[PDB]
């Protein structure tokens, strides 16, 4: 997950 | 000062490339992050996040981001040498301004004025509010662009590139450098203006360098010059605690917090796993996001  | 960060963010496929510029912290509290051909916005206060865009052609990349002042627009460089503009709030490209010749990797605001700095040696002023953008060409770089930033009063802009030159442009043009130092000794990618005195400027230079320098850019002294004993990829000023943090790589990946004006070592944070890409202050000083080759963005709460 990007930003996770 | 703690020696752990307040968060650690994931930053999949973040682009290992020293020169861009793939991270910045809105006045907002939502950072923005470019990784690989999207952008994804991080509220600091929420922690939603929002994949603002995507780059629609193959190969293409995002080079660069900067938030204007006011926090609502987000200005995107990208490997297509294109200066995107876009709506945070609406989440639409309101632009997508094209005048340079290669990638736009650096960026640097001034009010309306959005100044971008290319792989070509060439920085470009785009009057956002206009049809016919492109205002001004600055060219005093024949290589990358890689430090752009606007001093907080408008004075001055200074420009770092992979030429290993520092250029401090006035506001207003003909269009010629009011100080061109050459002292470092490698790519000049960290670029920073100290926030309570109008001409103090901060430079670090790359891996065959490895040195911060303090310059006076109206008498051209070089107040200072430290060996940071690594690449120093970013430069802030704490305005609170008259205080200097810099982002390395090879050896320790690490962030250093320097005392100002002695330039004394206060500390080291470590955790970084790979060297250090970009830093960015939050609004109100508190924290500094580092974006990392490690893929990941630590989040150091250090000021505060």
């Amino acid at each position: 997950a990007p930003x996770g | 000062i703690p020696s752990l960060p307040d968060r650690i963010l994931d930053a999949p496929e973040i682009r290992n490339d020293y020169y861009l510029n793939l991270v910045d912290w809105s006045s907002g509290n939502v950072l923005a992050v470019a990784l690989d051909n999207s952008v994804y916005l991080w509220s600091a206060s929420s922690g939603d996040i929002l994949q603002l865009l995507q780059m629609e052609q193959p190969g293409e990349y995002i080079s660069s981001v900067a938030w204007i002042k006011e926090g609502n627009y987000l200005a995107v460089g990208t490997s297509s040498a294109e200066v995107q503009l876009w709506d945070v709030q609406q989440q639409k490209r309101l632009r997508n301004m094209t005048s340079h010749s290669a990638r736009v990797g650096s960026l640097s605001w001034n009010s309306y004025i959005l100044s971008s700095g290319s792989r070509s040696g060439h920085i470009h002023h785009h009057d956002v509010r206009v049809a016919e953008h492109h205002v001004a060409t600055l060219s005093g770089h024949s290589q990358e662009v890689c430090g752009l930033r606007w001093a907080p009063d408008g004075r001055h802009l200074a420009s770092g590139g992979n030429d290993n030159l520092v250029n401090v442009w006035p506001s207003a043009p003909g269009w010629v450098p009011l100080q061109t130092f050459t002292q470092h000794q490698g790519a000049v990618k960290a670029v920073a203006w100290c926030p309570w005195q109008s001409n103090v400027l901060a430079t670090g230079g790359g891996t065959s360098d490895r040195h911060i320098r303090i310059w006076n850019v109206c008498s051209g002294a070089c107040l200072s010059a430290v060996d940071a004993h690594s690449q120093v990829c970013s430069i802030l000023w704490s305005p609170h605690y008259k205080e200097l943090i810099s982002g390395h790589g090879f050896a320790q990946n690490q962030l250093v917090i320097w005392k100002y004006p002695t330039m004394a070592k206060v500390a080291e944070l470590k955790g970084h796993t790979s060297r250090v890409l970009s830093l960015t202050m939050s609004p109100d000083g508190a924290t500094v996001a580092s974006a990392a080759a490690d893929e990941t963005l630590r989040l150091w709460r250090c000021f505060e």
